């Protein structure tokens, strides 16, 4: 999301500008973003855990 | 602001396209110089006092003739481009209207300041290698001192007596030659002196115009050992070295109390 | 192009304007939040006016004080940002001059050299001591410098354009200093203006509202004496404030340091040594010739006080002038400009073809 070229450089071309930055985007941690990212963190690393738990049954067999 | 932008034109031997070439060649020499360094060291060798004193001295006579090579070069080089200074300037070397005249003594003043001005930066030039000479040094001991790559810098040898226990060299040879040698690098930096008491600015400085003679500043002027007896960090350096020495004896004196056990049994069998 | 790391107050100009077309304040800033709280955060980065005035979300220091360069990242960011905002140019086109402490460490100055030729695109570039381009402001090749009020506050003399390293010295001051004193002062008054706002008030008042006593057991006898000499001053909040014996103490610390309790003897002292350090030949044109700078010389009366002073300490065969440029907070900017403006001073500098075998040693070299 972050590399979208400042629109002005472009736009306007009949002088010099020149440090132009890219657009604003939403970043990495603005809240909803970082609770969504907990939540699929939750949702793999506990998933996860059942595998574990036919692992333990396998374990056995193994 | 175009007033002193005037009197700065008027001043700026530094811009001007014939002092400032003299200076560049001079300041490039100034750069050789500080490069060059001074003093030398031996990182995997253990001098004796005789060996340490025998290698500085001889690195100061082979420096003292590469500054004297120099000097004498820059001294023709300074010399010859104020001859080009005249001569372009409408004024004709000394060896060689009344106001115009008066514009050559002005002229000779200006080469005069700047020549004594190229005089103090090689004498700062001076000062900061010898500075920073003695403070690698000062590293160099205190580094192999922290042992009391790492070999010793000095070998010591414990004499047995029946009376008493000594080291030779002693503190006292230590102390007293290795403050011979700093005071031998001392005089020797101090030796050759600034550009400007020489006889061809004397005669260019001084110069006879119109045949009726003019003068000049000095060389009492401008005085490095000035600054050299100024820099305090200078001499504590040197202190600092001498209680590395006293520390190191102090180890040794140490180490002889131990002997002194030894010396005990000595004593009662030379005795018997 | 003219760069200028003011410690107090920084500025650029082009070379050979009659003013620094931009002045900022000595200042860059970071989110003081470590994310971005808000799409205003569309850099990391708020240069001079930007933290002056966004402060409260951003990261405050003056990233450089006293004789180096501190952090070299931050200052690169002040350039980067002086050259495309405040130069508002790609300033490859012209050559460009730029400002550095006296007795900068040489590892800086080439450090610094390095910076800004490989990060900048340039055609030619020198920094200069600020001492030296300043005396250049007063006309002078030979003069010994003071400068207060934009940095620490150095002693330089200065032969024929050039100082001597033997005998540079600061004394460690700074535009804070008279602004603490003064905060000192005030609380002890009652006024105990010290949050950041009154610390800016405050700094208002100590750059228009101070002077120097020409004598100041008298002149504060005086004043305490006789309140008449003590003047009122409008708050921002219609409190109207006096000011008396304040208003000469404070510049009264650089004489007598003691009373910021600095353990060190005053300017006049300080700079008589400095002179007593050179050639009793200088000595004598420094005497002839000694030149003030910086925000806190600018006030009236340092410069009749220093000159009592130093004629005081000067022996009695000596000539005593101070030299007080109406601008002397700028004078390094002043010369340097000029110098710049110079096509003779074009062959001076230093370009890409000899930078790259000569420059790291050809600059080192000719940045004396």
């Amino acid at each position: 999301t972050h590399a979208v070229p400042q629109l002005e450089k472009l736009v306007m071309e009949d002088i010099f500008i020149s440090g132009d930055p890219l657009l604003e985007s939403v970043g990495l941690h603005e809240p909803l973003v970082e609770e969504l990212r907990a939540n699929i963190t939750n949702a793999m690393h506990k998933a996860m855990m059942p595998l574990q738990a036919y692992a333990k049954e396998y374990r056995k067999y193994l | 602001i175009t007033g002193c932008r005037k009197a700065l034109r008027k001043n700026l031997f530094i811009v001007n396209p014939y002092l400032r070439p003299a200076l560049l060649k001079i300041n490039e020499m100034c750069y050789l110089l500080s490069f060059m360094g001074l003093c030398y060291i031996e990182k995997f060798h253990t001098y004796t006092l005789q060996e340490f004193k025998a290698a500085q001295i001889v690195r100061l006579q082979e420096v003292t003739e590469r500054l004297e090579v120099f000097r004498c070069a820059a001294k023709d080089v300074v010399r010859k481009s104020c001859r080009f200074a005249l001569r372009a300037a409408g004024f004709i070397p000394d060896d060689c209207t009344y106001t115009e005249q008066a514009s050559k003594r002005h002229h000779c003043m200006r080469l005069t300041c700047f020549i004594r001005l190229n005089d103090y930066l090689i004498q700062n030039t001076l000062h900061v290698l010898t500075v920073n000479t003695a403070s690698s040094l000062l590293n160099f001991f205190s580094d192999k001192l922290k042992r009391t790559s790492l070999v010793p810098m000095f070998l010591t040898e414990l004499i047995l007596t029946v009376q008493s226990l000594l080291f030779e060299p002693s503190l006292e040879d230590f102390l007293d030659g290795i403050s011979g040698a700093i005071n031998h690098f001392e005089n020797t930096v101090l030796s050759v002196p600034n550009l400007v008491p020489d006889s061809y600015f004397d005669a260019f400085t001084s110069p006879f115009i119109n045949k009726k003679v003019e003068e000049k500043t000095c060389g009492p002027g401008p005085n490095l050992s000035a600054v050299f007896e100024d820099d305090r960090n200078f001499l504590t350096i040197i202190m600092q070295i001498k209680e590395t020495i006293h520390a190191a004896f102090d180890s040794a004196r140490l180490y002889a109390a131990t002997f002194e056990k030894f010396q005990l049994f000595f004593k009662e069998n030379e005795s018997l | 192009l003219v760069c200028d790391n003011g410690s107090g107050l920084c500025k650029a100009g082009f070379a050979g304007d009659d003013a620094p077309r931009a002045v900022f304040p000595s200042i860059v800033g970071r989110p003081r939040h470590q994310g971005v709280m808000v799409g205003m955060g569309q850099k990391d980065s708020y240069v001079g006016d930007e933290a002056q005035s966004k402060r409260g979300i951003l990261t405050l220091k003056y990233p450089i004080e006293h004789g180096i360069i501190t952090n070299w990242d931050d200052m690169e960011k002040i350039w980067h940002h002086s050259f495309y905002n405040e130069l508002r140019v790609a300033p490859e086109e012209h050559p460009t001059l730029l400002t550095e402490a006296p007795l900068n460490p040489k590892a800086n100055r080439e450090k610094m050299t390095q910076i800004m030729f490989e990060t900048f695109n340039v055609p030619a570039m020198y920094v200069a001591i600020q001492a030296v381009l300043s005396l250049y402001a007063s006309g002078r090749t030979t003069g010994i410098v003071l400068d207060s009020g934009d940095g620490v506050t150095h002693n330089v003399p200065i032969y024929e354009g050039y100082a001597l390293p033997h005998a540079i010295m600061r004394l460690d001051l700074a535009g804070r200093d008279l602004t603490d004193y003064l905060m000192k002062i005030l609380t002890e008054r009652g006024y105990s203006f010290v949050t950041t706002a009154e610390r800016e008030i405050v700094r208002d008042i100590k750059e228009k509202l101070c002077y120097v006593a020409l004598d100041f057991e008298n002149e504060m006898a005086t004043a305490a004496s006789s309140s008449s000499l003590e003047k009122s001053y409008e708050l921002p909040d219609g409190q109207v404030i006096t000011i008396g014996n304040e208003r000469f103490r404070c510049p009264e610390t650089l004489f007598q340091p003691s009373f910021i309790g600095m353990e060190s003897a005053g300017i006049h002292e300080t700079t008589y040594n400095s002179i007593m350090k050179c050639d009793i030949d200088i000595r004598k044109d420094l005497y002839a010739n000694n030149v003030l700078s910086g925000g806190t010389t600018m006030y009236p009366g340092i410069a009749d006080r220093m000159q009592k002073e130093i004629t005081a300490l000067a022996p009695s065969t000596m000539k005593i002038k101070i030299i007080a440029p109406p601008e002397r907070k700028y004078s390094v900017w002043i010369g340097g400009s000029i110098l710049a403006s110079l096509s003779t001073f074009q062959q001076m500098w230093i370009s890409k073809q000899e930078y790259d075998e000569a420059g790291p040693s050809i600059v080192h070299r000719k940045c004396f």
